[PDB]
RNA sequence: AUACAGUGAAACUGCGAAGCUCAUUAAAUCAGUUAUCGUUUAUUUGAUAGUUACAUGGUAUAACUGUGGUAAUUCUAGAGCUAAUACAUGCAAUCUCGACCCUUUGGAAGAGAUGUAUUUAUUAGGAUGAUUCAUAAUAACUUUUCGAAUCGCAUGGCCUUGUGCUGGCGAUGGUUCAUUCAAAUUUCUGCCCUAUCAACUUUCGAUGGUAGGAUAGUGGCCUACCAUGGUUUCAACGGGUAACGGAGAGGGAGCCUGAGAAACGG
């Protein structure tokens, strides 16, 4: 992925959209060195917008500056922060590295604190897109098929791994709602029908 | 009020006497030829 | 050059005493560190024994705590407004304990909104017409609690009450 | 004010 | 009570305005023990004193000490007098001598020019005054 | 005036001393680090780069970086302890009685003494993923069957030594780190017990 | 400073004063300097076992001599009242005591005596994570502490464990040992504590012959009831 | 116009200095670290520095700190710190009388007046109320000190005495003044005045009320700057508006707005440097350089850190600017003027440096 | 001893480096004592932390090899190596309320709960005579600390024969508390003549209050405002003395380490 990143132009290769989209979700990925090498290719397309943001999205995913930078760079009414014409191609590329960065496990007292001021800064955030990081936590559960069918679960998916996936979705959801509470956006599917989704695989999973 | 100096004092104070001497040249302008622009600074 | 001792000072009776000996590093003293608002700057100091201290030489951010509805934010400090030991730490924006400053509002807000779903159930919602007013206007007034020169923060809590009206008479 | 601070002369044997 | 560029409070004691339970803002104070009785004062005042030993943050331990006041123009503190009967071997007589001792004064007490003040030993207040009333008569 | 070459590719060096003063001409004005043509240095050194790495001057006083005069200076540097001591500048000049190079790049020509000779590294890898990286050892493979050896021959006696490898996983560090969690366990196994008896003691008591 | 004059040195040793220009240090240990015993002058100017510090030093290393149940190699470790020597290369257990005159005196035990000690209660707290527990007069820091057990008394600790079996109050008829004063030494009854809140306390104390002596509370040390040491005396 | 850095922070303005110095341990290998070049050795402040000031034999220059308070003299020479002192408290304002550093005069935040020789600190005086500037009268050597009270301090350093201190109308003085060819002091207050004063007499001149159509905001006059032709005088005000005034006349010739609102914290008269008509005026976040006949802005010099003072060594393109970060910050304009004799083979490293616009 | 294994130069780490000579000072030296609920504290002693891993990197170099400059030093630059208790990084549990009262130790549905360190705000409050003391909880904060990637000796108990699980005695480290070694302030007392020494102190704080700065900390120790106070004929203040009856390391200024120094070090 470091190739990728030196391209000399990203954009012309055979498939750049698809590719695109798959820098997409690696940007979103836990490992925060994997988002650098996808921020990295991600920039190799020139986008005006997020030329004039590169600092601050690389002082997102360094560690040391992550906190400083979203008090400055995420603040609503912030002197620095993002412009309101630069806000849809930008607070895009905001929504996965956060994403990556509440996947990150806390296992230690700073990254405890780093997950809070993951959740803290969603407020800042206008509705629409607190919708967004919900839908994108909901993503990966796959709940169509349940609320498609006579809601009724699939045993392939009933499996250990896709315990452990509604279990960070719901934290996630958890820690929004105690940050937004009355002004938590709800939504049926993004965040409601993936809620009731999983309860519906503990009562299938705790009986079977 | 003369405590912690909040008041002034004009004794000797002896170790800045003679810490510098004046130099004798003075202003590059003349004595007469600076009073004038004084009298006529700002009109 | 900054000593506590008490043997340069006169007795009681008015006698002037005869400096018994010189300076010594146990009863050592240190000048004032200037903090003022501006990009975190911090400088440690190595103090007897193992212990060190935290040098707020410049600082614009702070945890300030509602302590009514019994919450902290941390936020910026746009800047002093009023110090009751001495005027000229105000003109210059120095930050010491006690010191009255400006905070901004954007977090209390935001936490105010979504606990209440109410712009700034009801009863509850009802604050002072002080703070009211503070929040209209976008910036509250704060005390400085905490003491930036000795543990490197500005913590503080948002004037209320008695205290409010107080400071804002003096104001 | 009482001292109360033990004194060696006192227990030592002064016969000599 | 709030004459100074400061808000006087005592640290630590809050009153919450909106639970607004009582009228009377909340008052710390304690018993600085010796069998001496903490004045009602004190506990119902609206003063706001520091060094004060029934509503301050200093404690009274070590000589307890008697004497009677000289001095009360200045402000929280006083002046006390205390005489005794020094020995002389030389001569086998005894010669009066005094000291005066500055004692601070919570506003909790009034005392005037000739009263008897028992007085007890607290940490330094000030550059002379190591001491704290604590009973007038 | 002189010049030592390094060639680090091969770990050579060599001392080369000039009389005519057009090729110290050629360097003059330069900057350490700042590269030269080898052409104008002279026919064997054509197609050879040098980068200019520092030198030492007629009275002894040696090039350092970052002053950028052609003339010593006292300089206030570090071996906390700070001295000031005469530094010459780093432009070449002609007080400069001996100049270090580099080899960047090899010109047509091979110099006998750095380009024909070769110097080996003194020592090996020690460190267990150190040899790893050195042999691209796979996981599985032990670093114990690469372990490199030296032969040692003292008189008609003959024998090989090896390195001590460093971090190296043995049995006796996972021992170690059983008994410290069993003995964390049983730490707390003691402290439960503890308060269940004072527990019951105050039972007893109320 | 780290060197002790002979003459120098506090009284209770029974140290010659010309032996030698200087004097054991007693190192840093559960006792205060002034009224603790190091090993050095308990084993060669009380016990003679020894005749040089060298000769200690020799048994020091043999690990024959415990203190309280635990090996000390130190020859300046500064053993005190209520501590415990065992030495079970010769089968002896002594338990140190100061004597009427006031030096210490190398008290003979069983086995049973040198399994426990006594220790006053010099302070009851709650220590981090709510957990209660005492310190004692040698600085033993003992945690779940019965709730009756108060500064001033008197709890016997069993050495293998380091844990409380018993205590004594602090009380009037209760059987003392002074610690300190010019009765150091002196054993007796309790019979009125005379308090000076923010002063010393003072206890009055009735020896068995009925003469009655005044002694600050700091130098009392609750040992049993009237008639029933808990420790043998000499 | 080219602007050159040869010694600051290259970093973006949100990241802090000290973790750059983080970074440094990791950077080593890259080999930017290796071609960077320092101009005088230790030029940095632990923290931040105050202001700046060259000797007028320009043979030497001095600073001061915030922590630990510390007066850094830096000589040209051999590029390297020639001393670091210690003072008790945060100095306000310095002078340096002597041609070389040896003797200065510092107002500290603690209303004290230190004079420093060679040696070290000779003595210290405390004024009555809070210092905010000084200055020095080289013909008849009294020290003038502003203050926070109407009343402007004098100290003769002759007969070493406090004289009779000079009574101002309005209260506050933030800069004071003073013109070589005439000897008029000009004193800088809080209102919108500017106080001029006789330096022979004692006796008051005239007052000029500055004027802003643009903004009717209250706005303090921050500093005062006199050319050397004795007949031009310039005024910073809070608001950011630089006044030129030909003192003869009331009115103002040029009026510039800096455009950022920031109070004006220097203004320097750029005679020396050759094409006369050219003035600096410095803010917090930047000082520009532009023609005093024409207005037209000529370079514009924008660091990454706050500004505190700003310093031109004479007859040269060199500006020292303090700033709040660790690396205290040096600029160089080609266009202006030659590189001094000391950065002789500046010119040389001309392409190497950063180039900003 | 096919990782090495004994001894072991050099180098990197860890610990400790804390007699003389001048001057002279009246209870400001010193001695005794009290308090530190106003305090720091290496070390000793005892307690105290369940919240890629069959073991990460050079983001590393010394010693060492080799090339040279210099009149020259515990003077030097270039090139090439290699290690850590040096330097950075870092990882399927327990306890409660407990229906079913199923069996009446007992199991048990479900509901729950679960570090430490700094700062701020708030709530509750066993110890002492006395506390805003101990301790606990809540909401946040931190250039958020710490919570064994360390070493020696021995090779036991099991079996699920895999070198599979499970382990004995020590060393070196680490948070907090207490203890000890000290230190710093601190209460009261303590044999010269003295008025031919009667006022002294505010004389760049003198007495006290409030707020801040410094400080292990209290404290005019320092700073901003405020009131004119404080000792004294009961001897303040000053003077003399058989008051040997405390200072520096060529001279003044500034700074650095350490638990402890303004260091006989730099």
């Amino acid at each position: 992925l470091k190739t990728l990143s030196k391209f000399k132009n990203i954009k012309n290769v055979y498939s750049a959209t698809e590719l695109h989209d798959h820098l997409m979700v690696l940007l979103g990925s836990r490992n925060t060195d994997v988002q650098k090498l996808a921020l990295d290719a991600l920039l190799a397309y020139k986008n005006p917008t997020l030329n004039k943001y590169r600092d601050n999205l690389k002082n997102l995913l360094d560690d040391t500056l992550f906190k400083d930078e979203i008090t400055t760079f995420l603040t609503e009414n912030g002197s620095q922060s993002i412009k309101a014409e630069d806000e849809k191609v930008v607070m895009p590329y905001v929504l996965r590295i956060f994403f990556g960065r509440a996947q990150v496990p806390p296992t230690s007292g700073q990254k405890r604190s780093r997950k809070i001021a993951v959740i803290s800064v969603l407020p800042n955030f206008k509705k629409p897109y607190i919708n967004d990081f919900l839908s994108l936590a909901s993503e990966r559960l796959d709940y169509n098929y349940f609320f498609g069918n006579s809601h009724q679960i699939n045993s392939s998916k009933a499996t250990l791994k896709t315990i452990r996936r509604m279990t960070g979705f719901v934290n996630i959801v958890n820690s929004t709602l105690s940050v937004l509470r009355t002004n938590f956006p709800l939504h049926t599917n993004s965040v409601l029908q993936p809620l009731i989704y999983s309860i519906a695989m503990a009562y299938y999973v705790l009986d079977t | 009020k003369a405590s912690k100096g909040r008041k002034l004092n004009y004794s000797v104070q002896d170790p800045i006497a003679n810490y510098e001497a004046p130099i004798t040249s003075g202003y590059k302008w003349s004595d007469d030829q600076i009073d004038e622009f004084f009298a006529g600074l700002l009109g | 050059g900054i000593s506590r001792d008490s043997r340069h000072k006169r007795s009681a009776t008015g006698a002037k005493r005869a400096q018994f000996r010189k300076k010594r590093k146990f009863e050592l003293g240190r000048q004032p560190a200037n903090t003022k608002i501006g990009a975190k700057r911090i400088h440690s100091v190595r103090t007897r024994g193992g212990n060190k201290k935290y040098r707020a030489l410049r600082i614009e951010t702070g945890n300030f705590s509602w302590a009514s509805e019994g919450i902290s934010k941390k936020t910026r400090i746009a800047g002093v407004v009023y110090h009751p030991s001495n005027n000229e730490l105000v003109r210059t924006n120095t930050l010491t304990k006690a010191a009255i400053v400006q905070i901004d509002a954007t977090p209390f807000r935001q936490w105010f909104e979504a606990h209440y779903g109410q712009t700034l159930r009801a009863a509850s919602a009802k604050i002072e017409s002080s703070v009211e007013s503070q929040f209209s206007a976008g910036r509250l007034y704060a005390c400085i609690s905490s003491r930036p020169g000795q543990s490197g923060r500005c913590d503080g809590y948002i004037l209320e009450g008695e205290e409010l009206a107080f400071y804002l008479r003096r104001l | 004010h009482f001292e109360d601070r033990f004194d060696a002369r006192e227990h030592k044997d002064r016969s000599n | 009570v709030q004459s100074e560029r400061a808000f006087q409070k005592q640290p630590h004691i809050f009153n919450n305005p909106k639970v607004k339970t009582s009228k009377r803002t909340k008052r710390w104070y304690k018993n600085a023990g010796l069998g001496f009785k903490t004045p009602k004062t004190a506990i119902e005042g609206s003063y706001i004193d520091k060094k004060c030993p029934f509503t301050g943050l200093v404690s009274i331990r070590g000589k307890i000490l008697t004497g009677t006041v000289v001095s009360t123009k200045m402000h929280r503190t006083i002046v006390i007098r205390r005489a005794y009967l020094h020995y002389i071997p030389k001569y086998n007589r005894y010669e009066k001598r005094h000291k005066n001792v500055p004692v601070h004064v919570s506003p909790a007490f009034r005392v005037q020019v000739g009263d008897i003040v028992t007085v007890g030993q607290c940490r330094p207040i000030s550059k002379t005054v190591r001491f704290n009333v604590v009973k007038v008569s | 005036m002189k010049l030592n070459i390094s060639y680090p590719v091969n770990g050579s060096q060599k001392t080369f001393e000039i009389d005519d003063e057009h090729r110290i001409r050629v360097f003059f004005d330069k900057r350490i680090g700042q590269e030269v043509d080898g052409e104008a240095v002279g026919d064997e050194f054509k197609g050879y780069v040098f980068k200019i790495s520092g030198g030492n001057d007629k009275q002894g006083f040696p090039m350092k970086q970052g002053v950028l005069l052609p003339t010593r200076i006292k300089l206030l540097l570090t071996k906390g302890e700070r001295k000031r001591k005469s530094v010459r500048g780093a432009i070449v000049g002609p007080d400069l009685a001996v100049l270090a190079l580099v080899i960047v790049k090899k010109g047509e020509q091979e110099l006998e003494g750095l380009t024909d000779t070769t110097v080996p590294k003194r020592l090996g890898p020690k460190r267990a993923n150190n040899i790893r990286k050195f042999f691209g050892l796979s996981k599985e493979d032990d670093v114990r069957d690469f372990v490199i050896r030296r032969e040692v021959t003292k008189g008609e006696k003959t024998y090989t030594k090896a390195p001590k490898i460093q971090r190296l996983v043995t049995p006796q560090r996972l021992q170690r780190k059983r008994h410290q969690r069993a003995l964390k366990v049983r730490n707390a196994q003691a402290q439960r017990e503890a308060a269940a008896e004072y527990a019951q003691l105050l039972a007893k008591r109320l | 400073k780290k060197h002790l004059k002979r003459l120098a040195a506090p009284h209770h040793w029974l140290l010659d004063k010309l032996s030698g220009c200087y004097a054991p240090r007693p190192s840093a240990g559960p006792h205060k300097l002034r009224e603790s015993l190091p090993l050095i002058v308990f084993l060669r100017n009380r016990l003679k076992y020894a005749l040089n510090g060298r000769e200690v030093k020799a048994i020091l290393m043999q690990r024959h001599v415990k203190v309280d149940g635990k090996v000390r190699t130190d020859t300046t470790y500064p053993a005190g009242f209520m501590d415990v020597i065992t030495l079970d290369a010769t089968n002896e257990n002594f338990r140190l005591v100061y004597d009427v005159k006031g030096r210490f005196a190398v008290h003979r035990i069983t086995d049973e005596e040198a399994s426990y000690k006594l220790g006053k209660v010099k302070k009851v707290q709650l220590g981090k994570k709510g957990v209660p527990y005492v310190v004692t007069h040698d600085g033993r820091t003992i945690r779940y502490p019965d709730p009756n057990i108060k500064v001033n008394d008197t709890v016997k600790i069993d050495l293998a464990s380091g844990k409380i079996t018993d205590f004594i109050k602090f009380d009037a008829g209760k059987l003392v040992y002074v610690t300190g004063g010019r009765n150091l030494g002196r054993i007796g009854t309790i019979v009125h504590k005379e308090r000076h809140d923010g002063g010393f306390d003072l206890v009055h104390i009735k020896d068995s012959l009925d003469n009655t002596f005044v002694t600050r509370l700091n130098n009392v040390f609750v040992i049993g009831e009237q008639g029933k040491p808990y420790i043998s005396l000499p | 116009v080219s602007v050159y850095q040869v010694s600051g922070t290259n970093v973006s303005r949100s990241l802090p200095d000290w973790i750059a110095k983080k970074r440094k341990r990791q950077l080593k290998n890259d080999l930017e670290y290796q071609n960077r070049v320092e101009l005088i050795q230790d030029f940095e402040f632990s923290e931040a520095s105050n202001k700046i000031k060259v000797s007028r034999d320009g043979q030497y220059c001095m600073a001061t700190g915030t922590y630990k308070p510390q007066i850094h003299v830096y000589d040209f020479a051999n590029l390297s710190l020639k001393f670091d002192r210690h003072t008790d408290a945060e100095n306000v304002d310095f002078t340096i009388l002597s041609d070389d550093w040896t003797k200065s005069v510092h107002l500290q935040n603690d209303r004290s007046i230190q004079f420093q020789n060679k040696g070290g600190l000779h003595y210290t005086t405390r004024i009555p109320k809070f210092g905010r500037s000084l200055v020095y009268n080289k013909v008849n050597c009294d020290l003038y000190v502003g203050a926070s009270g109407n009343e402007l301090y004098r100290l003769n350093l002759e007969k070493g005495r406090f004289l009779n201190p000079f009574k101002l109308d309005t209260e506050g003085v933030n800069h004071v003044s003073i013109n070589e060819v005439n000897g008029l002091l000009a004193a800088g207050t809080e209102t919108n005045v500017v106080e001029f004063w006789d330096p022979r007499s004692r006796s008051r001149v005239s007052k000029l009320y500055l004027e802003n159509n643009i903004d009717n905001r209250p706005f303090q006059v921050t500093t005062t700057s006199f050319r050397n032709d004795g007949l031009t005088f310039a005024c910073g005000t809070s608001n950011g508006y630089s006044y030129i005034y030909d003192l003869r006349t009331s009115e103002p010739s040029i009026i510039k707005d800096q455009g950022y609102g920031f109070d004006i914290k220097k203004i320097i008269w750029l005679d020396n440097v050759g094409t006369e008509n050219k003035i600096v005026t410095c803010d917090k976040r930047i000082a520009k350089i532009w023609d005093r006949l024409d207005g037209k802005a000529y370079a514009s010099m924008e660091p990454s850190v706050d500004i505190n003072d700003i310093e031109h060594v004479p007859g040269t393109g060199m500006f020292f600017t303090a700033n709040e970060s660790i690396p205290m910050h040096t600029y160089y304009i080609p266009s202006l003027g030659p590189s001094p004799r000391w950065c002789s083979f500046l010119d040389s490293i001309t392409e190497e440096l950063e180039e900003k616009p």
